[PDB]
């Protein structure tokens, strides 16, 4: 991804979540970027109890994962729109999305010199694994690997 | 009368040699043959 966030907001009505996202977003639109993936996850039980705006400590938080693609002037702008949002607890940022901490350190990318876009096309769910990965992802991985070399070609000369 | 002959060298010594040396002067397939036809199944490709 070119950009990504985690955040934690207070677990509120529906209409409101859903009012606070639509504000994010458009908070994304209007500065001219786009979103990847808005993904949503439940309420979860954190290591940390966070304080929100009623500085209320709370013991359950809903858990939201955003990657956004921006330029890096105005997503300072986004930045200090979205942590001054009240329905956010914390947000934390990942700006290393692009060049991530294995690559290109002594010659380790064969056939290639850091080639930028092997990372960029990525999401970030396969820049960092998730805990639930196991060993059965390497079978799926060629499926979809062996697959989608078969009909990529086929499938952009059409048009 | 019989006598043992000294076998003149051969240029690739084994037979994977042959095939490998002759692979140059030709052009690879990027899947290999046993996965180039479609599955009788049907994949839906998403992105990775």
């Amino acid at each position: 991804v070119f950009y990504s966030f985690v955040l934690v907001m207070k677990p509120r009505q529906r209409r409101f979540t859903s009012q606070a996202l639509r504000e994010i977003g458009v908070a994304v639109y209007s500065n001219g970027g786009l979103i990847r993936s808005i993904t949503n996850e439940g309420i979860m039980r954190p290591y940390s109890r966070f304080r929100d705006a009623d500085n209320t400590p709370l013991t359950y938080a809903r858990y939201i994962i955003l990657q956004l693609d921006m330029g890096e002037e105005e997503m300072g702008k986004v930045d200090k729109i979205i942590r001054e949002h009240q329905d956010v607890l914390m947000a934390l940022k990942l700006n290393n999305l692009e060049r991530p901490v294995g690559i290109r350190s002594g010659n380790k990318e064969l056939q290639a010199a850091y080639f930028p876009l092997d990372t960029f096309t990525r999401l970030e769910e396969e820049i960092n694994w998730s805990p639930q990965t196991s060993a059965d992802i390497y079978t799926q991985l060629e499926m979809n690997w062996k697959e989608f070399s078969r009909t990529r070609w086929s499938s952009f000369l059409r048009n | 009368t019989s006598d043992e002959s000294h076998i003149t060298p051969y240029t690739l010594g084994s037979v994977a040699a042959g095939v490998q040396r002759l692979g140059e002067h030709r052009l690879r397939y990027t899947l290999s043959p046993w996965d180039i036809t479609p599955p009788e199944d049907s994949v839906v490709l998403k992105h990775t």
